[PDB]
């Protein structure tokens, strides 16, 4: 389901999210992908969540247990983290998924590569603590942070996958509950309680007769329905497996951050560099399982969905081969220059090489003369707190903070899903643009229903078959996912030679490690995955096995090695589960056996657009403080403020008199707007008409004229500070608007910053 | 510790880079000379926990860097024999001791108002920067010290094409660098 | 959640009884100290410096009780306090009509030379007075009923007795509640929470809390005095006019403009006259001093207030810095003139031509010269060469001289409270700070302390005919301040107690310690 947002509008400067500040900021918000201020979905789950508990503790009658806290669990899940001892029901997920809360899309397009726009939409608020006898600042108790301005709209989009069963009724009262506490909240993010975070927090469709109807209703309203599993069905019926294997690329594109847990320890979950193929197992049951007995597949192994890895020349990132070795001062695949394939070059004189230990190179041709490209994946952490309820803030009993790394959004993987023609064959017979069901927009990983886990599933065409090459003299094997082997004991302890062992039976050849001494036969690491099962509500068994980028080579001491059956291992993978990815191999390699250490590398907003007056508040900013660096910098040279005002130093003199200059910069304060330069202009025809006066100013580079320019030609300031103003302008007729608007005080910061500049190099030339 | 310890062993590749600008002269292959260096942070918490993002937060414009901080703390007599001797210099660990105790010397002869005026400007182009310290350099005579331009009107000094500064990083140490001797 | 028996939300609208200023981080161009705004620009109030100052005006009426302040506050260490339980919101300033910020000058004078100190030049940028905004709290109660402590603190706002931003001291920061409502929610239960979504609230009767208690009003001395300018009186406007060279200053006082002399100017001499007493009675001399020197001096730094200026004593840091006890507020005229009369003044260029006009209209006489010129009076004036006589070239220039001006009672606020805390509680060592006030203000009512422009130059002297100190909550034996004083020389406060205070003043003459050491 699709559809419901909720609207956040900021009525005062807000501030969100983060433990960390900038060069001047000791606190500074969170920033999304666009590096523009957001709500995070996790805060916007936890306020809205904090003000429902608020209205069902209400309707409680100040129960901290009861009915509609029930309802609060039904509707955000149960907190299992909180509760102790043997609570006997599996924990309930939330009905509500909801997003983080970005700016408008146009908005935020209208930002992309003007850093210092970006910077102008937040402003550092002073905060100081006074001591309470001496009314005085406390000692170390300044502070500098960063806020949001507000006016600020942002919308989540938000899904309620409400069960299939409830009833009307029921609907009813999750509306009223949601429509409730969203309009209980007021306050969000940081310094609530002292102005910060003010917002209306609007629902679509939840008008306040969603809340009306809750009033009326809410003495009839019963316990929430008891959760269950959707549990798989299997019908059994799918035909046996025939070749060929089709094979249906799948690109991933991360919509926003996904976790997807390499390590989960203690308040902090690691994230793996690529898409494990079990996590698209759900999205397979959903697009697909209406065709065929998805589960039957599974079990039968008619199915495969490798691990989605980063998009490097088009294809599917491959995990970079543990052969290769860079030189460890000046060298690697970061480096491009001085990789050395172990398997087939001997170590460099002098130079000590370092093993590649991961990312994903690109294709490489047997040909290639360039080492291949290598993607890397960009990861951000995430830092989050749990709130104890009864003092409002985190504590020790809650867990206080965790975090999470990520994959940021933006990033492009490709997976593969891998069916035999008699599977497609059913899939075709009872829809021939079966393909087209397979775009979808799913939530993946951890977290998945909040802030994190949103990717689009795009199919391209049937991809190729692998081709590799069936030579008789050595077989290499690359490793593109992680193999699981059983050792003899069903237990995973297996070792090279359950591999070799494995191999050799199933391409009915014998193999010898090759003994040539310079060369390395052997480049193994062990990997150990912990996985949960959603389906048990237990953690799966732990997978021991060997890393993606594990490559090992082999002599072929006798039989000879068929590349249909290296092609078939090619794509139905070794050992245990390769449905999920497991097992992905790749045959006699160009990469392999190539030898590399002589290779190196290779819009403006709408004029009526709603959010134009919130963008002119970030444009007088950006514009403001843009006058007041250039005016500094013009100022710091005596030629500059010579050719601006005339003013000028003759030795220990200034002309005119630092008094002179008083009087016309007191002047200048008066003017407001260009319906005062009439003021200014009144003082300079004055002081010209007394002879004494104008005097005064001789000496001085036409001073007297240049001022008059100054006040009375409007482009001229924009000349003398030739600030180009692209940058700092999102609204169209920004530019011609604001000049008209900030002229006035652009005059005036000129002025008084050459005025302020004359007088520092005047001390200098007075004061010896 | 654990946080804390993961940026050591982050800075500890940051002081171990003399390794390659410190080197034997007429070496093949490039040998390290034996340098001596110094990183360090001072967390707050507010500058971001990962050294990549920690210094990407005090390179503020692209030509701008706010921190010197790979100290060499080797004597220069010991270094003097070694390619990248100069580079050593501007890095050597006693030009941020000195500024710390400018800074702490003595009411101050560096205001602390003032001193604050410098930090915030760092944080503009070298221009603003440099006309912020034009405005100040001299009532504070104590700032001719603190320049590095070799003319006594910026606070940066031009580095492999960086403007880098030690100001900023004498400020974070101003109170980091007591001892009982 | 958090428990809540009951929301309350307490609003109304607070006026700025004098001008204000909450600063940002600092300068805009205009003025050394810049107002602060919020994302809009607008001007406004920081729920932070307002939660401050309600919170800091509380941890003086419970004595500095740390369990019942964090109780309404919050705390961040104990196990069971964490957020507050009342909300402070941002409050945008409405400025009447739409007056500008005016820009307040500011100068330090030397206490030697008795001239503008160098370097001690400054200005600030402030919210003019009558301007409103929004008293924005918010109370989760998770008692029954609304506590004391809160209900004081609303009844110091209607009083206005908290002061607000900087410079409260030197003339700035005075608000007052007006129209304060309080809505009650029972979000403890179905019909209020529904109400919290729906219905407003239930409107509670103030005056029904407010007839419940006494306000608990801190110890003050509150010193009011009566002046009438013998010679001309008036603070310099900050840049010469073209009709009139120097010209007073004048603030906006709701939809009009009044002559002001600013609370930083009658700070400054009563200080000065305050400190050269001290030096006197020490023969302490001040011409090798710094301006920053000059005032550190004793009993002032206490009474009139000292710079903050953190200093290692040994081992141990101390904070020099204390605000004033004694707090002065800015005076203003009987005489108003609508903002644009008085800008008919400041734009006439002809002193006969269109000056005269401005100034019948501005006095309220606009037929009757003669009457407008015993209001405000144009003096031109020269220096005359002294070998050929006649007038020096460039050397004429005119002054606007009010010298009919009436002026409204100088208000000057003594916060006992806060001496006693600077001396530790001990009221015996009041008695010293009192006597020196009291001989500052013999020579204020003896024509000693002039006060504004020009007061060398025909200018600044003034006639002060009632004294009236009216302290409440005093310690005992200060009780006999509470006095109208109409003699210059304090001979309407009793004997017994002008030798009482004379013995401890003589007393600390004879050893003049830094009484608020211990």
């Amino acid at each position: 389901m699709r559809g419901i947002e909720i609207t956040i509008t900021m009525q005062s400067d807000w501030h969100v999210g983060t433990g960390m500040g900038r060069g001047e900021l000791d606190s500074v918000v969170q920033r999304d992908g666009d590096n523009l201020p957001y709500i995070p979905g996790k805060t916007l789950t936890g306020i809205l969540r904090d003000s429902c508990e608020q209205v069902a503790l209400g309707l409680d009658n100040g129960q901290t247990r009861g009915l509609w806290h029930g309802w609060i669990n039904f509707i955000f899940g149960d907190q299992p983290a909180l509760a102790q001892g043997a609570i006997e029901p599996e924990p309930r997920p939330a009905l509500i998924a909801i997003g983080s809360a970005h700016l408008d899309p146009k908005l935020k397009a209208a930002f992309q590569g003007k850093k210092q726009l970006q910077e102008a939409i937040a402003f550092m608020k002073p905060g100081v603590a006074i001591d309470a006898i001496t009314g005085t600042a406390k000692k170390d108790f300044l502070r500098f942070e960063e806020v949001v301005r507000l006016g600020a709209k942002l919308t989540a989009e938000v899904e309620l996958n409400l069960p299939d069963n409830l009833s009307e009724t029921n609907k009813k009262v999750i509306a009223g509950i949601l429509a409730s506490g969203a309009k209980l909240t007021e306050r969000l993010g940081g310094k609530r309680r002292r102005g910060n975070g003010r917002c209306e927090l609007k629902f679509s469709g939840y008008s306040d007769q969603q809340i009306q109807w809750l009033k009326d209703n809410y003495q009839s309203v019963d316990q929430p329905p008891k959760y269950q599993q959707n549990k798989l069905q299997s019908a059994g019926d799918n035909p046996e497996q025939q070749p060929p294997w089709h094979i249906i690329p799948l690109t991933i594109k991360t919509l926003s951050p996904v976790v997807l847990p390499a390590r989960t320890v203690g308040n902090v979950v690691e994230c793996l560099d690529y898409i494990p193929g079990r996590y698209l197992l759900g999205y397979i049951h959903k697009t697909l399982g209406e065709y065929f007995d998805v589960s039957q597949a599974i079990a039968a192994g008619d199915l495969i969905i490798t691990n989605a890895t980063i998009k490097i020349d088009g294809k599917a990132g491959r995990a970079t081969p543990f052969c290769l070795f860079g030189e460890k001062l000046d060298g690697g695949l970061g480096k491009g220059k001085g990789v050395y394939n172990r398997f087939q070059e001997s170590e460099p004189d002098g130079i000590q090489l370092k093993g590649e230990r991961g990312g994903y190179v690109g294709q490489f041709e047997q040909e290639q003369r360039n080492l291949p490209n290598t993607g890397k994946i960009n990861s951000e952490l995430f830092t989050h707190n749990t709130i104890q309820d009864d003092v409002q803030r985190p504590t020790s009993d809650v867990g206080g903070v965790y975090s999470y790394e990520a994959i940021i959004a933006g990033q492009t993987f490709v997976a593969e899903l891998r069916l035999p023609d008699s599977l497609v064959k059913q899939i075709t017979s009872k829809n021939k643009n079966w393909q087209a069901q397979l775009k979808a927009t799913i939530r993946i990983g951890q977290s998945k229903k909040d802030q994190y886990g949103k990717i689009e599933v795009t199919s391209g065409n049937s991809a190729d078959l692998p081709k590799p090459t069936g030579n008789n003299k050595t077989l290499s094997i690359w490793f593109l996912s992680d193999i699981l082997l059983r050792g003899d004991r069903l237990n995973f302890n297996a070792t090279p030679d359950d591999l070799k062992k494995y191999l050799e039976n199933a391409l009915d050849i014998k193999l010898k490690e090759r003994s040539d001494n310079d060369l390395i036969c052997i480049a193994l690491r062990s990997q150990r995955t912990e996985s949960w099962q959603v389906r048990w509500g237990l953690p799966r068994p732990s997978l021991v096995g060997w890393q993606a980028g594990s490559c090992l080579i082999y002599d072929i001491e006798s039989g000879t090695v068929n590349a249909e059956k290296l092609q078939e291992l090619m794509i139905t993978g070794i050992g245990d589960r390769c449905t999920e990815g497991y097992g992905q191999i790749g045959f006699n390699d160009p990469l392999l056996s190539a030898s590399l250490g002589k290779l190196t590398a290779k819009n403006p907003l709408p004029t009526n657009h709603p959010t134009q007056d919130y963008a002119r508040l970030i444009e007088k900013a950006a514009w403001r403080e843009a006058i007041q660096n250039k005016a500094l910098a013009l100022a710091s040279s005596r030629a500059k403020r010579e050719e601006i005002l005339g003013i000028k130093i003759m030795g220990k003199d200034s002309q005119p008199t630092m008094t002179q200059l008083g009087g016309f910069r007191s002047v200048l304060k008066r003017l407001h707007s260009r319906n005062n330069r009439d003021i200014v202009t009144g003082y300079l025809t004055a002081l010209e008409q007394v002879s004494n006066r104008k005097e005064k100013w001789s000496n001085t580079s036409q001073g007297l004229t240049k001022i008059r320019n100054l006040v009375t030609q409007e482009n001229l300031i924009w000349n003398h500070l030739d600030i180009d103003f692209s940058p700092l302008t999102i609204t169209q007729n920004g530019v011609n608007q604001l000049k008209s608007e900030l002229w006035a005080e652009a005059v005036r910061t000129l002025v008084d910053a050459i005025i302020r500049g004359h007088k520092r190099d005047l001390e200098k030339a007075q004061e010896n | 510790f654990s946080v804390a310890y993961t940026l050591a062993e982050r800075l500890i590749k940051s002081a171990k880079e003399v390794k390659q600008k410190v080197t034997v002269t007429n070496s093949s292959p490039i040998t390290p000379f034996p340098c001596s260096a110094i990183d360090f942070h001072i967390l707050y918490d507010s500058s971001g926990i990962d050294f990549d993002r920690i210094r990407e937060k005090l390179r503020p414009e692209d030509n701008t860097e706010l921190y010197n901080r790979p100290y060499v703390v080797t004597a220069a007599e010991n270094l003097s024999q070694a390619q990248g001797y100069e580079w050593s210099q501007a890095h050597s660990l006693q030009t941020l001791a000195d500024r710390v105790s400018y800074l702490r010397s003595e009411k101050s002869a560096l205001p602390s108002s003032q001193s604050h005026a410098l930090r915030t400007a760092l944080y503009l182009e070298k221009n603003e920067a440099d006309a912020q310290y034009s405005l100040i350099s001299q009532r504070y005579k104590i700032l001719k010290n603190f320049a590095e331009d070799g003319e006594n009107k910026s606070l940066f000094h031009l580095e492999n094409g960086k403007y880098v500064t030690r100001f900023l990083d004498a400020l974070d140490a101003k109170d980091f660098f007591a001892n009982a001797n | 959640a958090r428990k809540v028996t009951t929301r309350w939300k307490i609003t109304g609208t607070l006026i700025a009884e004098t001008p204000l200023h909450i600063g940002g981080v600092g300068g805009d161009a205009d003025t050394d100290l810049a107002l602060a705004v919020n994302g809009a620009g607008e001007y406004y109030v920081p729920g932070t410096s307002l939660a401050g100052a309600l919170r800091g005006w509380m941890t003086q009426l419970l004595n500095n009780d740390e369990s019942q302040i964090k109780d309404l506050w919050g705390d961040h260490l104990d196990a069971k306090r964490g957020a507050s339980f009342v909300i402070v919101d941002d409050a945008v300033i409405h400025i009447p009509n739409n007056a500008d910020v005016e820009i307040r000058e500011g100068v330090g004078i030397d206490r030697h030379f008795g001239t503008a100190a160098n370097g001690f030049k400054y200005s600030r940028a402030v919210i003019p007075k009558g301007s409103k905004f929004k008293l924005p709290l918010t109370f989760d109660s998770q008692d029954d009923g609304l506590p004391n402590a809160l209900i004081q603190l609303l009844c110091a706002l209607e009083a206005g007795d908290i002061r607000l931003g900087a410079a409260k001291t030197r003339g700035l920061g005075r608000i007052k509640l007006d129209d304060l409502k309080l809505k009650s929610f029972a979000l403890d239960k179905p019909e209020g929470i529904f109400s919290a979504l729906l219905d407003q609230g239930k409107k509670l009767d103030w005056n029904q809390l407010k007839a419940n208690v006494t306000y608990q009003s801190p110890p003050y001395l509150g010193i009011s005095i009566t002046w009438n300018p013998k010679d001309p009186v008036m603070v310099k406007a900050e840049g010469d006019g073209l009709a009139i060279d120097i010209l007073p200053l004048v603030s906006q006082v709701g939809s009009d403009v009044r002559f002001v002399i600013p609370g930083s100017s009658i700070k400054g001499i009563l200080r000065t006259q305050a400190e050269r007493i001290i030096r006197t009675i020490c023969q302490s001399n001040g011409s090798e001093k710094n301006f920053l020197e000059q005032l550190r001096i004793n009993l002032v730094n206490e009474l009139f207030g000292s710079a903050s200026l953190s200093q290692k004593q040994n081992g141990k840091d101390i904070d020099l810095g204390k605000i004033g006890a004694l707090a002065v507020n800015d005076c203003f005229s009987s005489l108003s003139m609508t903002p644009d009369q008085w800008k008919a003044v400041e734009n006439a260029t002809e002193m006969t031509g269109n000056l005269q006009p401005a100034l019948k209209q501005a006095t309220g006489y606009p037929n009757n010269i003669s009457q407008a010129y015993k209001v405000l009076q144009p003096a031109m004036h020269v220096a005359v060469d002294r070998w050929t006589g006649g007038a020096a070239e460039g050397m004429l220039y005119s002054v606007l001289e009010p010298i009919g001006v009436t002026w409204e009672p100088i208000q000057v606020h003594l916060d006992i409270a806060r001496l006693k805390n600077y001396y530790h509680g001990k009221e015996e060592k009041l008695k010293p700070a009192i006597a020196l006030l009291l001989l500052v203000l013999r020579d204020l009512a003896n024509k000693k302390i002039p006060v504004g422009y020009g007061t060398n130059r025909g200018m600044g002297t003034i006639t002060v005919s009632q004294i009236t100190l009216n302290g409440k909550a005093l310690p005992t034996e200060l009780e006999p301040l509470n006095k109208t004083m109409t003699c210059p020389n304090l001979t309407d406060l009793d004997e017994a107690f002008r030798q009482d205070l004379s013995t401890a003043w003589k007393e600390w003459i004879a050893d003049p310690i830094d009484l608020c050491q211990q």
